[PDB]
């Protein structure tokens, strides 16, 4: 029998090309490996996590190295407004001379790619100024990468393998991660801002060679130990400060200005230092909550057992959930993905509207790429969270040990949950689509005054509450006679109110009927995606159609043509369907973000305000109009620097369409076809002397769904990335 | 098959009828190059009468592309 | 059982196939590879010379085309080597054996590279 | 001292695009077809 | 005004939009004779257009910077400033008709489940029975509440099939 | 009843051949032989495509997989009222009689058969997957 | 006649009549009350 | 090989055995049902996993169940 894979003897004895495919697909599903034990499972995961960490730091090392070696960071810092950052150099022997000339830009000697990741603005804001800084950081992160890689090897050795009980000490890990990994790290980052980043933004060089002889504040720690903490808020940078120089600079290190720096149009460095200092204190305190070897604190199991409503409205309440969560790696991973997935979206929503990095707002391509990049990652992470929630119910859930608690009661009214999600999705779909179609017909018949335009008064009311005076509601921060307006008028409201009432930034953009319709489209996407993922999880164990589904596992082809036909009945298939809707939803979200910023960046918000209320407007004015420079990257008359994006644009369409082959045509057709090829090869002279070692077979039913989805997803992402970058940079490059 | 033929005759009869009653064929015969064939006219309701375009020959309607006018002239 | 056709079973066809070095048993595997290597190495230079990225350069075209063909011979020889490693791990014709195939692959490299060189000489 | 020589791309790009992938594919191919004892 | 909007009767963009729409029709009307049918059709469209812009302004709709009417959906704002006829009143118009349809269909379904072959009454409609129920559906809001208060609107959980959990 | 012995000398049905027959698997791994007695010459359909004529008396055909032999068995039994049997033949000459296993076709209950893979419970009485976790491999609760 | 009136009570025929009637009512209302966007 | 199991809800109707295209199942004597016979799965090394047997079973829920397992030349249905 074949050696590969070593972890599955069932696969190793498979005589077909299936084995290689499934050897790869099942490699990281440790629970399914031959001879796996619970303790060995945890130790294997622990080592894999070290592998991920070293990879991440090596990836960061590479980005630092190539910018220092091949970028123009030193030139960029002298004029960030009028210079394009360089990602890395191009060396491609397939280029012709015109391509060599076209990609030679940004001051470099040879062809280069322009960076869209925003690392230049990030590294500049935190004090990096020279290629030497980037080089040293690169070497440091490579060393940290090696140490993590070594630590992963070390803790696999006989005397360094943690026991199972070590991995299940929830109280101790939470204490350390809250106070140490979150709190101390935040406190240390505050030190960097106070000691390095803030002085650098004021024209002073502080490095390892002199940071022990430079006072962050003229009064060194005297205010800190005497309680006169207001001494650090005095003399902030003025409104005329020139970032990176001492002109108009202040002396404060901890402030609450609460707006944007007038030149860089980003958050104040002294506000970001005070933010992390306060966060550090909160997290350090929070990490002293749970009981450890010192006889104080909370036991998590005790807390859960106590929270049972007396009326019995939640049944047994949270009884048994400590063991359920603590014993299920899939319950933990589901929670982690859901939390990180939502946090990734928050990063996207807050970074565009409250830019933290200097000269980020004016780099339109970077702003578009970063929002789109993190929202798509959030979308994938959310699908995974529900996927592992469904895996939990099958593999890990024990009905007897969760008898009557909140988790078991969710299964008791799953039909109520699914049917109400179905109703919400139907209502949003019928009426959002209906209103768009009504407006398209009114536009088509030349009567734009007959279209249905519903003002988003609820959202505009919230914007007024935050101080936006455009809508005239005039209450809370919009009312100068309110207590909320008065109380904060000395801390942060002046800066905040100046920023929110400027319509040239992204801080609470003006909204109208076009924003109303698209927000309900997004709600349609969120609810429908949740419906598919939730239905998949709650029916994962069984349904009226397949009562014993849990006996078949998370992923399996089907249950055959019987009982009416059971294609795509597994919980895995529900996830597969949900990804299409996640891509559609994020597509609607990012289309919305991009078009609203393109018209803002072009100084004509009226085009969005008037074209976004009907769908021909999106097709004509967003997609068709903004494709012109992209599709001319190369043509019969020549090519320019957008040729790579033009080529990638079609590359994306091609992969997308190839995926349709695997999704539409199914296995039986192909298996019959391959048999005729098997016959032909054995009957062909000079070719039947060669022979295969793995009998060729068509891809499996499940495998086709995954591969087809992969092509669909990759083409989806590449097509939009090319359109996003080319349409933005071509306009503003 | 007789059923299918019956339906085709109804369809053909409708085309000839709409050419007789809802078209600009007579005007088109005089100036075939400068007039657009038209044999469908929409009722004025919910603003849809914009679809009755100015196809020439003192007539308003949807421009047809089936070529019936050219077939009728040939016969 | 099987369908017999003039193409599959003919005297002229069968005699021709037996004469080819692939089907000529009783010959050392190394010699088999050299004869097969020479035939394929010679033809391989053609398309590279006449249709390569340097086809229009007056004299560089011959060197680049044949030099690229030599690189493809090396890749093909590596494919033969790994095929023998995989296929033969545990009979009448020595060619279909772990030792025989390795010798056959080595002959293909020497014959193939020589064929490319001979083609270059013919051009110039 | 960190700056690589000007000729590094001429070597590393072919090395990681043609040579190392060729070795990796050849090594992996033999491994996945190897027969267990 | 509400949310920075302005009345359409006072909006320059709203007035300009009407001129453009009429101007487009006037240009087409030039190529036709006074009494010809195309001229009559175009003028009828022009009269409808002028009435439309007159009616919307009279109804007190708010117009945006684009000059297009914008609807107000919050019941408080709608009732305070006389916009209840835009969303609020239409809301209860729909729910009355929608519940009428739903309630009548439910009555028919329950009525035919006592027959010998219930499924035959679902593909061959008992029109005399359906017609009687249609007329009696005008009082569904009263009838529905009484069933809700009598505990007969909903079925008991012990009689509803569910899958294993 | 006793296990029959295969007779390789048996004549085969008249058939001109096709491209749908045996491949290299028969030479190296195994193939299948089906035999039956025909009352008269008659045309039947080959599972590999085409029409063949069964000779009167013994008949013998060879197939590449077990499903092909049983597919022809079903045709002969239901459309002609015959009683075929087939074997598995290994490259080294070993013959393994297969069907009918004990001389009586499986759909007819026969004495002396011992139940296999019979669970004395309903499907709804299988345990949850959590109870068989970490058993040494992937296994369903139906396997216990 | 009983059978023919039974045929006219089948789902597709009833749907055709009912939707023809419902469409006619909605079309005729818009004929006499054109361009209704709000209730006054 | 696939895993085929017979459960004690079997009525001994023989339809699964008649429907099996691979001769995996057979009927054996039993006393738990009126027919006094139960389905058996003696030769599961030949099961291809088509689930025709499950399609033929009249009981609710099924009395014959196929769980797809490791793939061999036989279970994959290859003739090569
Ligand atoms: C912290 C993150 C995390 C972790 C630790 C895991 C861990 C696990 N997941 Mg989970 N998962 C996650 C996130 C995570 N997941 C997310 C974000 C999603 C949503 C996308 C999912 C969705 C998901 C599903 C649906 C399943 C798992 C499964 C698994 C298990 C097996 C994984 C395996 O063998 O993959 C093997 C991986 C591969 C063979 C590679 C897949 C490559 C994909 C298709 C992308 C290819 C991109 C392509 C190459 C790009 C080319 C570009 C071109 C220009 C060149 C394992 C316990 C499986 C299981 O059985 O769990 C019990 C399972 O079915 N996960
Ligand atoms: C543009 C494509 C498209 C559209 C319009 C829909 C629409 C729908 N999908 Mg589907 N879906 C799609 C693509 C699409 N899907 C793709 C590519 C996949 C991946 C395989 C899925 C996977 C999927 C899943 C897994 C689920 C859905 C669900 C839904 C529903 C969501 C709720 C909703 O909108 O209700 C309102 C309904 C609509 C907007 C549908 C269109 C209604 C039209 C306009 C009616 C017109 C009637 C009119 C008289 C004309 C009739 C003419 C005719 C008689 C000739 C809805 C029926 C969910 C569902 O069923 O929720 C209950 C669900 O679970 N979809
Ligand atoms: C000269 C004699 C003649 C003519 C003109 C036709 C004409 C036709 N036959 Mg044919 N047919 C004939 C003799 C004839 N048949 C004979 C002798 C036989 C028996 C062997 C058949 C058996 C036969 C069958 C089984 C079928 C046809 C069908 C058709 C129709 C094919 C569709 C088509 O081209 O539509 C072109 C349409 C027209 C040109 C319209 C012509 C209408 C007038 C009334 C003439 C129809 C011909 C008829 C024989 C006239 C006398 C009928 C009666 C009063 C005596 C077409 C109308 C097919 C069909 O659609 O049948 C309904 C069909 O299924 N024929
Ligand atoms: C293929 C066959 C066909 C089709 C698709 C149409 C389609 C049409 N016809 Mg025509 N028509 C046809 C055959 C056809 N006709 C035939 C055979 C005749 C002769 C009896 C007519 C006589 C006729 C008249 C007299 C009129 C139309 C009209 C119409 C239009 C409106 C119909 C309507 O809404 O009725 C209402 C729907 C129901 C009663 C249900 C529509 C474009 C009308 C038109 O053009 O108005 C400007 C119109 O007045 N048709
Ligand atoms: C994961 C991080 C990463 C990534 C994605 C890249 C990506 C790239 N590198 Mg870079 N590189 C990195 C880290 C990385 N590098 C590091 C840490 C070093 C310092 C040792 C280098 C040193 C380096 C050189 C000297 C060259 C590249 C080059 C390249 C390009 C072609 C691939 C190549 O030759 O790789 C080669 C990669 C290495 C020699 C280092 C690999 C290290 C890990 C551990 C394996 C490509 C843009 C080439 C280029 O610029 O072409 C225009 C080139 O000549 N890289
Ligand atoms: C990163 C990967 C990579 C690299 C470095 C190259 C490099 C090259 N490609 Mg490309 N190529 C790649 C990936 C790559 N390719 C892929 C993935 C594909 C498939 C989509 C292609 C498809 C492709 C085609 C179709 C063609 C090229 C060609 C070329 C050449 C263009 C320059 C020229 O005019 O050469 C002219 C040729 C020369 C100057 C000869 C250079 C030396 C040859 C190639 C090898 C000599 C070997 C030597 C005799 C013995 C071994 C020595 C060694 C041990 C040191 C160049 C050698 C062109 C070419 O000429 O190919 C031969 C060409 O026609 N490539
Ligand atoms: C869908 C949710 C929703 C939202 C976000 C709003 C939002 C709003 N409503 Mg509306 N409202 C809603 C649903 C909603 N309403 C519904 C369903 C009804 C019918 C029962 C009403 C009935 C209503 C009235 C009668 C009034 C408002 C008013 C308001 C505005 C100011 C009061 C406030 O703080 O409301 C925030 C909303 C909530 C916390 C939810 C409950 C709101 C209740 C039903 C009304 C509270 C009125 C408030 C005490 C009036 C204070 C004096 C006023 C002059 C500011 C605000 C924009 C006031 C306004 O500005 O009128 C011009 C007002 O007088 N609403
Ligand atoms: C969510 C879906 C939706 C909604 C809410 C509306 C709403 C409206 N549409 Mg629009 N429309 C839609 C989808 C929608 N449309 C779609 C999909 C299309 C494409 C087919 C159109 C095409 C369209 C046209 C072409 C027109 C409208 C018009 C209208 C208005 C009709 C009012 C009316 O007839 O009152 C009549 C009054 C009533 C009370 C009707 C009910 C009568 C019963 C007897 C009441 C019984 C009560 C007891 C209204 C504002 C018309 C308009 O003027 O809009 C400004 C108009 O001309 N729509
Ligand atoms: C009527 C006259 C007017 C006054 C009525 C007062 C009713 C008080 C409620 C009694 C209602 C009642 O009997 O409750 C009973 C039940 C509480 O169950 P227990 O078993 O804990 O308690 C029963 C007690 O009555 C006796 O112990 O609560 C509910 O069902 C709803 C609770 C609503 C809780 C509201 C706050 C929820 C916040 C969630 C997070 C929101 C985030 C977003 C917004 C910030
Ligand atoms: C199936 C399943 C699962 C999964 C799940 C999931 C995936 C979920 C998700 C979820 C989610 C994803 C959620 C979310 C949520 C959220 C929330 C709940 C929020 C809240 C918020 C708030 C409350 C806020 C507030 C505020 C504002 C608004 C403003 C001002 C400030 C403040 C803060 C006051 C698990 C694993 C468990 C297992 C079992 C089964
Ligand atoms: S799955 Fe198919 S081959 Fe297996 S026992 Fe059932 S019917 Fe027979
Ligand atoms: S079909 Fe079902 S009930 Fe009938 S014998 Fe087979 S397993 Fe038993």
């Amino acid at each position: 029998t074949k050696l590969f894979p070593k972890f599955s003897q069932g696969l190793a004895q498979d005589p077909t090309t299936r084995r290689i495919w499934y050897g790869l697909a099942m490699a990281h599903d440790f629970e399914s490996h031959d001879g796996m034990t619970e303790e060995n499972l945890y130790q294997k995961i622990f080592a894999s996590h070290f592998g991920q960490l070293s990879i991440i730091f090596l990836w960061t090392s590479g980005n630092l190295f190539h910018v220092a070696w091949q970028g123009n960071f030193e030139q960029w810092v002298t004029d960030p407004v009028h210079i394009r950052p360089i990602a890395h150099a191009i060396w491609d022997p397939h280029f012709g001379q015109p391509a060599v000339e076209a990609f030679t830009r940004g001051g470099a000697s040879g062809p280069v790619n322009i960076s869209t990741s925003g690392v230049y603005q990030w590294w500049y804001t935190i004090g990096m100024r020279t290629n030497q800084d980037l080089y040293v950081g690169s070497v440091f992160l490579a060393l940290v990468s090696a140490i993590f890689l070594f630590a992963g090897w070390l803790h696999l050795q006989p005397n360094f393998q943690p026991s199972l009980s070590w991995f299940k000490d929830a109280e101790s890990r939470l204490n350390h991660h809250l106070s140490g990994l979150f709190g101390v790290s935040s406190l240390a980052w505050t030190g960097h801002l106070v000691h390095v980043a803030i002085p650098e933004s004021r024209g002073q060089h502080v490095g390892w060679d002199n940071f022990l002889s430079v006072l962050p504040h003229p009064q060194g720690l005297t205010p800190f130990f005497t309680g006169n903490w207001a001494a650090y808020a005095q003399s902030p940078d003025t409104a005329s400060h020139v970032f990176g120089t001492a002109q108009g600079s202040g002396q404060a290190i901890l402030t609450f200005l609460g707006g944007f720096h007038p030149q860089t149009q980003s958050l104040w460095l002294t506000d970001m230092a005070h933010h992390h200092l306060a966060i550090a204190v909160i997290f350090i305190v929070a990490g002293h909550m749970y009981r450890t070897n010192f006889g104080i604190g909370h036991r998590m199991q005790a807390i859960l057992e106590a929270h049972t409503p007396p009326s019995g409205s939640l049944g047994a309440g949270h009884k048994g959930l400590f063991d359920t969560v603590n014993n299920s790696l899939h319950f933990q991973l589901g929670l982690a993905l859901a939390s990180v997935g939502t946090i990734t979206s928050l990063v996207a929503q807050h970074m565009y509207s409250l830019p933290p990095y200097a000269f980020q707002a004016i780099d339109f391509t970077t702003q578009a790429a970063l929002y789109t990049h993190h929202q798509y990652i959030a979308g994938f992470i959310m699908c995974g969270a529900f996927a592992h929630g469904a895996i939990f119910f099958i593999r890990d859930y024990d009905p007897e040990q969760n008898k009557g608690n909140v988790l078991a009661r969710m299964l008791d009214h799953k039909e109520a949950l699914i049917s109400h999600l179905s109703w919400v999705s139907l209502f949003l779909g019928f009426h959002t689509l209906g209103l768009y179609v009504h407006n398209d017909v009114m536009q088509a018949f030349g009567t734009p005054e007959k279209q249905i335009l519903i003002e988003p008064v609820f959202a505009q009311w919230i914007q007024a509450a935050h101080g936006k005076a455009l809508y005239g509601f005039d209450f809370l921060l919009s009312s100068k006679t309110s207590a909320a307006f008065a109380n904060g008028q000395s801390l942060w409201l002046p800066g905040w109110l100046d920023a929110i009432n400027n319509n040239q930034n992204s801080l609470f953009l003006t909204i109208g009927p076009g924003d109303f319709l698209v927000h309900h489209a997004i709600a349609l996407g969120l609810h429908t995606t949740t419906l598919i993922l939730v239905k998949g999880a709650l029916d994962a164990r069984g349904s009226k159609l397949m009562p014993d589904k849990k006996d078949f596992g998370y992923s399996f082809p089907c249950d055959g043509p019987g009982r009416g036909g059971t294609c795509d009945i597994s919980a895995y298939d529900a996830f597969y369907l949900a990804v299409f809707w996640m891509l559609n939803t994020i597509g609607w979200v990012t289309f919305y973000w991009h078009w609203k910023h393109l018209t803002l960046w072009q100084g004509n918000v009226a085009q969005f305000d008037e074209s976004s209320t009907y769908l021909m407007g999106w097709l004509r004015d967003y997609l068709w109009l903004n494709s012109s420079q992209l599709i001319n990257g190369y043509n019969p008359f020549g090519m320019n620097s957008l040729s790579v994006w033009a080529w990638t644009f079609l590359f994306g369409h091609l992969i997308y369409a190839t995926g349709f082959m695997f999704l539409i045509s199914w296995r039986g057709y192909w298996q019959e076809l391959i048999e005729t090829l098997v016959w032909a090869h054995e009957k062909t002279p000079l070719a039947n002397l060669v022979y295969w070692k793995d009998k060729p077979v068509a891809l499996s039913i499940v495998q086709a769904r995954l591969v087809g989805l992969a092509h669909f997803s990759v083409g989806y992402i590449f097509t939009y990335a090319a359109f996003l970058i080319a349409s933005t940079s071509g306009r503003f490059g | 098959h007789f059923g299918q033929l019956g339906i085709i005759f109804i369809w053909l009869s409708g085309m000839y009828f709409h050419g007789a009653r809802f078209s600009n064929y007579e005007a088109w015969l005089s100036d075939p190059t400068h007039i657009k064939p038209s044999a469908q006219v929409v009722w004025p309701i919910v603003g849809q009468e914009i679809l009755n375009g100015d196809v020439g020959g003192g007539f308003q309607g949807i421009q047809i592309t089936s070529g019936f006018f050219q077939l009728w002239r040939a016969s | 059982g099987m369908l017999e056709t003039p193409v599959t079973s003919a005297p002229i066809v069968a005699t021709y196939l037996s004469n080819l070095p692939a089907y000529r048993t009783g010959v050392a595997p190394v010699l088999r590879g050299v004869e097969i290597g020479l035939a394929h190495g010679f033809l391989l230079a053609g398309p590279f010379i006449k249709l390569g990225p340097l086809r229009n350069v007056p004299e560089t075209a011959e060197i680049a085309g044949s030099l690229s063909a030599a690189g493809l011979v090396l890749i093909l020889a590596l494919c033969l080597s790994i095929y023998g490693s995989a296929q033969f791990q545990s009979a009448r014709d020595p060619l279909f054996s772990a030792d025989g195939w390795s010798e056959f692959a080595a002959g293909f490299l020497v014959g193939g590279e020589a064929g490319v060189a001979w083609a270059y000489v013919c051009t110039q | 001292p960190f700056v690589p020589p000007s000729w590094a791309p001429s070597v590393f790009v072919p090395l990681t695009g043609l040579v190392l992938p060729a070795i990796a594919m050849a090594t992996l191919f033999v491994y996945i077809e190897k027969e267990a004892p | 005004d509400i949310a920075g909007l302005t009345p359409c009767s006072e909006s320059k963009a709203y007035a300009k939009l009407e001129k453009k729409e009429l101007k487009t029709l006037e240009k087409r009307l030039k190529q036709y004779e006074a009494d010809s049918a195309p001229a009559v059709a175009l003028k009828a469209t022009m009269e409808r257009t002028k009435a439309r812009f007159a009616n919307y302004a009279k109804a007190g709709l708010l117009c945006g910077n684009d000059g297009l009417p914008h609807l107000i959906a919050d019941p408080g704002l709608a009732l305070k400033y006389g916009h209840a006829g835009e969303v609020f009143i239409p809301t209860f118009g729909f729910l009355y008709v929608a519940g009428y349809i739903g309630y009548v269909g439910r009555q028919y379904l329950i009525a035919v489940k006592g027959e010998a072959k219930p499924t035959d009454k679902e593909i061959i409609i008992d029109v005399p029975l359906a017609t009687k129920l249609a007329w009696q559906g005008a009082g569904w809001p009263l009838a529905a509440v009484q069933e809700l208060q009598r505990g007969t609107l909903l079925e008991k959980e012990e009689n509803i099939t569910v899958s294993p959990r | 009843w006793t296990v029959p012995t295969l007779n390789p000398d048996t004549p085969s049905p008249i058939f001109g051949g096709s491209t749908g027959g045996l491949l290299r698997k028969a030479q190296t791994e195994e193939f299948y032989v089906i035999t039956w007695e025909a009352k008269k010459e008659q045309i039947f359909e080959m599972p590999t495509g085409g029409a063949a004529i069964m000779r009167q008396g013994p008949n013998l055909l060879k197939f590449g997989k077990k499903e092909q032999c049983l597919a022809l068995t079903t045709q002969l039994r239901n459309k002609f009222k015959l009683t075929p049997c087939f074997y598995r033949v290994f490259p080294d000459g070993k013959v393994q009689y297969l069907h009918p296993a004990d001389g009586v076709y499986p759909e007819k209950v026969n004495a002396g058969r011992v139940g296999a893979n019979q669970n004395m419970r309903r499907i709804g009485q299988n345990v949850n997957p959590i109870k068989v976790k970490f058993s040494g491999r992937m296994m369903s609760p139906a396997e216990i | 006649m009983k059978d023919f009136t039974t045929y006219l009570s089948t789902a597709p025929v009833i749907a055709t009549i009912w939707f023809t009637f419902t469409a006619g009512l909605l079309i005729e209302i818009n004929r006499y009350f054109p361009d209704p966007l709000v209730f006054s | 090989a696939h895993i085929v199991k017979i459960y004690d809800t079997c009525i001994g109707c023989t339809q699964c055995v008649r429907a099996c295209p691979l001769d995996v199942l057979e009927m054996v004597p039993w006393d738990g049902c009126k027919a006094s016979q139960m389905a058996s799965a003696p030769r599961t090394e030949d099961c291809v996993g088509c689930k025709r047997c499950e399609t033929a079973c009249p009981t609710d829920f099924l009395s014959v169940r196929v769980y797809l397992g490791s793939e061999s030349t036989r279970s994959m249905g290859l003739s090569y």
